[PDB]
RNA sequence: CACCCUCGA
DNA sequence: GTGTCAGTAGCTGTCACGGATGC
DNA sequence: GCATCCGTGAATCGAGGGTG
């Protein structure tokens, strides 16, 4: 949409939606959603720290 | 490993002044590179650098990697002061306390 | 001498290939000496002297194919007066058809050397026609002989320095706005590649 | 012309492909280790280019007289080429027990002590007297807690 | 300290 | 300074799994 | 467009002894 967030990629459901806040109201589209399943392992290593 | 580095290093210096063929100068610009690549990562392309008795010799980033690596090893878990240690024996008598 | 950082060649996924669109064994064939890598090619000189070029490979080409009918009629020449000349001595037939088969070898040898000369000719006319960028070139010989020739219209290099170039004559967003076009809009199949 | 700077190189090229993946096997079995051998290659091939007085004659085998300038130069490296820190208790008690004998003093020995006569704007002799009767004070103040 | 061995809950 | 052949040890007796790598 | 192959990972603390 009009996020910078990169198609494809697995972003917190928090951001995602705190970031189409922004662009909702900034008139822009906001990225769409889909929800993912991750694995506790593949989940461990996309953690923001 | 740095030794070897700066051996190569130091070897292309001299050919490059010497104006070597420019098939030396190339083949040592690759062993230069081998040699950088396992000083930073021994092992993760083709065959470990073999220390005394075929041993791979250890790099950087092995010093990071696993349970002997610096984090796990040195950060998540310390040794500490003020501990100790023995057999442990039934006290029936003590308070649970 | 400039070097590659394993971390970022080898370790899986290539950064780098990902970064030029290099396959990982073509990046592993350039950083260790192992073929040849155009960096730059002066596309608007070559358009400009093509013809001129094409004239002068034409040339070369029938010059090898001229030599080689002489020669090929030079041996078969002397092969029929050699026959003629051992049936004045009286040998049995079967000499002859040694004599025979000998001289169809020969001749064949000779056609093949100037058939691998041929074919070396149009690979270097191919390659030089059709040179792009990020080509790799894994026969030694050939890049001697492009340098040799056409060296005045294009630049190639070796090893991590030619890397370094590579990354330089690099326009980052472009590449990325060209990778989001195909996002957009394109098969998964060969979205994932691009995402 | 150029093509003589060209030969030069084509006549390497020519006894690398021959030679080289031959010599590092030698270096090998002496040493042990394919990196070193790796190395003594070059040098030795290095030495072969700096030397045209022994591939001239092509029919003498070089590769002969190659093993050698590597089976020296191995044994020239083979020459005579052949922790934990302690816990700072003591020095920090007797650091603790100076510091403890530095406030039964005056302000003038303190900073005499801590440090001459240049900057103080005294005397040589007020600097060595200061120096020995303030020392004489901190030996009488350790003796008198017991060191 | 690098590895190695043998062992204990 | 070097000059006739002059040429690794060791080893595969682990496995499950995901995804870039490559035909 | 898909099989191959690469790389990642695989419990915790503790005792003594040897060599490079």
């Amino acid at each position: 949409g009009s996020t910078e967030f990169l198609p494809g990629s697995l972003i917190d459901r928090a951001e995602f939606e705190a970031e189409n806040r922004r662009v909702v109201a900034e008139g822009g589209e906001p990225a769409a959603g889909r929800p993912v399943l991750m694995g506790i392992t593949k989940a461990s290593l996309a953690t923001d720290s | 490993l740095y030794r070897r580095v700066i051996n190569r290093n130091n070897r292309l210096k001299r050919l490059i002044d010497l104006g070597a063929p420019e098939i030396i100068v190339n083949n040592e610009k690759r062993m230069l590179q081998e040699s950088v690549d396992a000083l930073f990562d021994n092992g993760r392309r083709g065959r470990p650098v073999t220390g005394p008795g075929n041993r791979p010799l250890k790099s950087l980033s092995d010093l990071l990697k696993g349970k002997q690596g610096r984090f796990r090893q040195n950060l998540l878990g310390k040794r500490v002061d003020y501990s100790g240690r023995s057999v442990i024996v039934v006290g029936p008598q003590l308070k649970l306390h | 001498a400039p070097v590659t950082h394993i971390w970022y060649f080898k370790g899986v996924p290539s950064r780098l290939g990902y970064l030029l669109d290099l396959a990982p064994k073509d990046l592993e064939k350039i950083i260790y000496f192992a073929a040849y890598v155009i960096t730059s090619v002066d596309e608007e000189m070559r358009h400009n002297e093509l013809s001129t070029l094409e004239a002068e490979m034409a040339v070369e080409r029938k010059a090898v194919e001229d030599q080689r009918d002489g020669e090929l009629e030079a041996r078969a020449q002397k092969l029929e007066a050699d026959l003629a000349e051992l049936e004045a001595e009286g040998a049995k037939a079967d000499a002859r058809r040694k004599v025979r088969d000998g001289g169809e070898r020969e001749m064949r040898q000779i056609r093949d050397r100037a058939q691998r000369e041929l074919d070396r000719l149009e690979d270097i006319w191919s390659t030089f026609t059709k040179l792009a960028p990020k080509q790799l070139i894994v026969d030694e010989n050939l890049y001697r002989e492009l340098v040799d020739r056409y060296g005045e219209y294009f630049t190639g290099a070796m090893g991590a320095e030619s890397i370094q170039k590579l990354i330089e004559n690099f326009d980052i967003d472009a590449e990325a706005e060209s990778l989001r076009d195909v996002i957009r809009n394109g098969k998964g199949q060969k979205k994932l590649r691009a995402l | 012309v150029s093509g003589a700077a060209a030969a030069e190189a084509a006549l390497m090229r020519a006894l690398y492909d021959e030679h080289a993946a031959v010599l590092w096997r030698y270096a090998l079995r002496l040493t042990g280790d394919a990196a070193q051998a790796e190395d003594v290659v070059q040098e030795t091939l290095l030495r072969a280019w700096q030397h045209p007085e022994v591939i001239g004659d092509t029919a003498r085998p070089a590769r002969a007289w190659l093993f050698t300038v590597a089976r020296n130069m191995i044994i020239d490296e083979r020459r005579s080429a052949r922790q934990s820190t302690p816990d700072e208790v003591n020095a920090a008690l007797d650091r603790l027990l100076i510091a403890d004998a530095l406030a039964q003093l005056s302000a003038e020995h303190r900073a005499v002590i801590q440090r001459i006569a240049t900057d103080l704007g005294i005397a040589e002799g007020t600097v060595k007297s200061r120096l020995h009767y303030a020392v004489r004070a901190l030996r009488l103040t350790l003796q008198e807690l017991g060191v």
